[PDB]
């Protein structure tokens, strides 16, 4: 069953089309009349394939980047942990309940973002950047990766200025 | 009951399928009919692609998936073997597993014609007496009433002699090896006396 | 005689399906036997160990990279085998008895099979005379017979080595005295020590005239 | 540039697969990702047996998506060595990490070798 | 010297004391350094830290 | 039809003890795993199951 | 390629065939 004998079912050897020319002027009849069964197809947004354990499988999402988030209908954010051949695992960050097997996914085209700039000075957020403390949205403010790579040897110095505690017991 | 051998003893799941297919298939005397029907199946992949829906999609229902099937294949003349097993593989989501039951649909086809492929590399292109000598040599290397087809290549690598390829062996009655296997014999004799 | 019989076999090939860390997935080769030598088309050599229904798994005598997908392995027809004999005292084998230690082929040696069934009861005698270690707490306290398995058990660098290699040094100092019957000739098995660990040992053993 | 070009099929984490459509590459070949932010190498770790490999990214996988165009370099990974290297910082690819310039090279060596022989030993204290 | 995982702050404090030691030249004179230094550290992701 | 959420009871229709399960996961194939609230002895593939 | 969506197939069950088998045989007379 090697794929030297599966690329061969790649050009037709039948040399008989008494089944390929009936069946398809039937069988476009024969989707029509299933069309309100169908869910529509999904191609570049995601459908939920299986959701429980706070990780969603979910079908399709054709160019969703490693690590990106994710946006369940429901207002839920998931980022993409796995991208496999078949499925996209992605992780929810919320509860998992409200995530069902049919859900769409939507793509939001961006690695993992929390808002940062001097806007988000006084406030009290969450995990993801979204403002708990009930007065209103972060504003002056830009998204920003969560997940940079440290400054490497030639970007840093040595630690010379001194942090005070107020500790009397640490800043002796 | 009672069912035919198979020729060939396969792997399981898709391998296994099919030789459930090749055994009613042989005592209806339809080891062909369904055989054209699976590849006609395979082109019918192709071009449809809301057939092919029918086997990659997981959110199809089954009770669509498997009225799209049968409400397709209820006429056109398809074995009773076919539309039985369009059915079954469309009951549980295997309609993908259908390129892999043709592969091994024909690995039982060709192990009952008991036609046996070959490659056959010489030094020199034959004669025609040089061709018949050697199937001579290499309908001895197929073990029953099998016929050998051939495939001629040419290696100057090879100082006369030939080398038969079966895909699964080979032989190697070329003089070109039977000079390093007279030397290497003669190369561990001097190293025991 | 040689060549009025002489009939080259067939080989039987087969095709590696996947390949990494060492092992070899392997199509076809439908006649092997199980811990079979196969030889692949890079050259390393491998052994067959589970048979399975759809692939052959390979353990691979040698380093993976040379080995890709779809490459032609054949089967060499042996069970895994070593050269035995005098040919090989003094010198450094590797785990399959090619030598490594650059004085040419092993003259004089033969090839036997490394899983032999062990002796049973009806070839066994006792073990009567005395295997002299050298070593005085072992001879006095812990003394060994000549045809008895003795554990050195211990943790690191506590000298478990040191007892090891006093009892084939001392064999030699044994062997010059005794008549030729009763000689004893030692091998030491290396595994997965360094490789200047075992230097230090055949420096040891040459010098010493082990 | 059809073949010996692979493309992404599964990433996860720091594992990527890519399949091949011919001639897979050898394993602990170095092969680069087109189209990624910063330079990213895969070392070959194993073939899983479909025309795919699987390889080891030496920099962050956030950002590939399953599709993306994967060149040989049909070798493994080379690093300059030689007397060039001397007072420069590399990384694990050889790239200078120390902004001083691109690093000479008497010549560019694979990171994969075979230990020293046997013979090859000094048993000196 | 080969920095395998460790901090990168002691990357550059070594960098750093090196130069004022002349071990590391820099600029003109870099063929008179007796250090060569590949540095893989505990930022780096697991397949960098892996061969580094 | 459409699946019960996760955390969603559903009453098994026709058994001894009122049964109540409670939705674990969505296990794909338009299956739910359930946590039962009694015993399922006496249970049969293909009793009908209600979700409130 | 457009058929390459079927070349690898899973099942959502592995007693498959005790289902095939139990359609395929009384399709024989
Ligand atoms: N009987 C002894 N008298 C003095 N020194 C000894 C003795 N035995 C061993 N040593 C010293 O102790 C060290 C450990 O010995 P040895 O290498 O034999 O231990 P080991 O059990 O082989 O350890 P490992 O294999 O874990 O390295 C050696 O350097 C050896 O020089
Ligand atoms: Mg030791």
């Amino acid at each position: 069953a090697d794929a030297k004998a599966l690329d061969e079912l790649r050009k037709p050897k039948f040399s008989s089309k008494y089944l390929i020319q009936h069946v398809s002027q039937k069988l476009i009849p024969a989707v029509k009349e299933w069309e309100k069964s169908y869910q529509p197809p999904v191609i570049h947004l995601g459908r939920v394939l299986s959701v429980g354990d706070g990780i969603a499988r979910v079908y399709g999402l054709k160019s969703v980047q490693a690590g990106e988030l994710v946006c369940f209908d429901s207002g839920v954010k998931g980022m993409a942990l796995n991208l496999q051949a078949d499925h996209v695992g992605v992780v929810v960050f919320g509860n998992d309940s409200v995530i069902h097997q049919g859900d769409l996914v939507y793509r939001t085209g961006q690695i993992v973002n929390v808002p940062i700039g001097p806007g988000t000075l006084g406030r009290v957020t969450d995990g993801l950047g979204q403002p708990i403390d009930g007065k209103g949205p972060l504003t002056n403010v830009r998204s920003s990766l969560v997940e940079v790579k440290a400054p490497g040897i030639i970007a840093r110095q040595s630690v010379r200025e001194p942090l005070f505690t107020g500790v009397k017991a640490v800043d002796a | 009951l009672k069912l035919p051998t198979a020729p060939l003893q396969l792997s399981g799941t898709s391998a296994q399928i099919a030789t459930l297919l090749w055994q009613v298939a042989a005592k209806e005397n339809q080891l062909d009919k369904v055989q054209d029907e699976l590849y006609q199946f395979i082109e019918l992949f192709k071009q449809h692609s809301e057939l092919r829906r029918l086997a990659t999609d997981p959110f199809v229902p089954t009770l669509v998936r498997t009225k799209i099937i049968s409400s397709v294949l209820k006429d056109s003349g398809a074995s009773e073997i076919t539309k039985k097993l369009f059915e079954a593989l469309a009951d549980e989501g295997a309609l993908s597993a259908l390129l892999e039951v043709t592969v091994n649909y024909e690995e039982l086809m060709l192990a009952h014609k008991k036609e046996v492929y070959c490659t056959v590399i010489t030094a020199e292109p034959l004669d025609k007496l040089e061709r018949v000598e050697l199937t001579k040599k290499a309908e001895k290397f197929v073990d029953a009433g099998f016929k050998l087809v051939m495939q001629e290549k040419i290696d100057k690598k090879l100082l006369g002699g030939f080398v038969i390829e079966f895909s699964d062996r080979r032989v190697d009655m070329s003089t070109a090896k039977k000079v390093e296997e007279f030397n290497n014999f003669v190369n561990k004799l001097v190293l025991s006396i | 005689e040689w060549e009025k019989s002489y009939q080259p076999p067939v080989i039987h090939l087969g095709r590696v399906l996947s390949v990494g860390d060492g092992i070899a997935r392997v199509y076809g080769l439908k006649s092997v036997q199980a811990g079979e030598l196969v030889c692949f088309d890079s050259g390393v050599k491998g052994m067959a160990l589970n048979l399975q229904a759809d692939h052959v798994g390979v353990v691979v005598f040698g380093n993976d990279s040379v080995i890709h997908q779809g490459d032609l392995v054949y089967r060499t027809g042996q069970i895994v085998n070593v050269p035995i004999g005098p040919g090989t005292l003094g010198r450094v084998t590797d785990g399959l008895g090619q030598p490594i230690d650059g004085k040419g082929p092993l003259t004089n040696v033969r090839s036997s099979l490394v899983e032999v069934k062990a002796p049973g009861i009806i070839a066994r005698q006792s073990v009567r005379e005395p295997l002299f270690t050298g070593v005085k707490a072992v001879d006095a306290l812990v003394p060994i017979g000549r045809g008895q398995r003795e554990l050195i058990i211990g943790d690191r660098q506590t000298g478990k080595t040191a007892v090891a290699i006093d009892a084939i040094i001392h064999q030699k100092n044994c062997n010059e005295q005794v008549p030729k019957a009763q000689r004893v000739y030692c091998v030491y098995v290396a595994v997965g020590q360094k490789r200047s660990t075992v230097a230090q040992l055949v420096k040891l053993f040459t010098q010493t005239g082990a | 540039p059809a073949i010996d070009a692979g493309y992404v099929s599964q990433v996860i984490g720091p594992v990527v697969d890519v399949r091949f459509d011919g001639e897979l590459p050898s394993i602990l070949s170095s092969l680069e990702v087109e189209g990624h932010s910063v330079r990213l190498v895969l070392e070959v770790a194993q073939h899983m047996g479909d025309n795919t490999v699987r390889c080891i990214a030496m920099d962050s996988t956030d950002g590939l998506v399953r599709g993306q165009k994967v060149v040989d370099t049909g070798s493994p990974i080379k690093v300059p060595v030689g007397r060039g290297t001397l007072g420069r910082i590399m990384n694990v690819i050889g790239e200078p990490v120390d902004e001083q310039g691109p690093i000479d090279a008497a010549d560019i060596w694979s990171i994969h070798r075979e230990a020293p022989e046997f013979t090859e030993q000094s048993t000196e204290q | 010297f080969a920095g395998v995982g460790e901090r990168t702050r002691e990357g550059n404090d070594l960098y750093r004391e090196m130069i004022e030691s002349g071990v590391i030249k820099l600029g003109a004179e870099r063929g008179n350094s007796k250090c060569t230094l590949v540095y893989g550290q505990m930022n780096e992701p697991p397949g960098a830290r892996a061969r580094v």
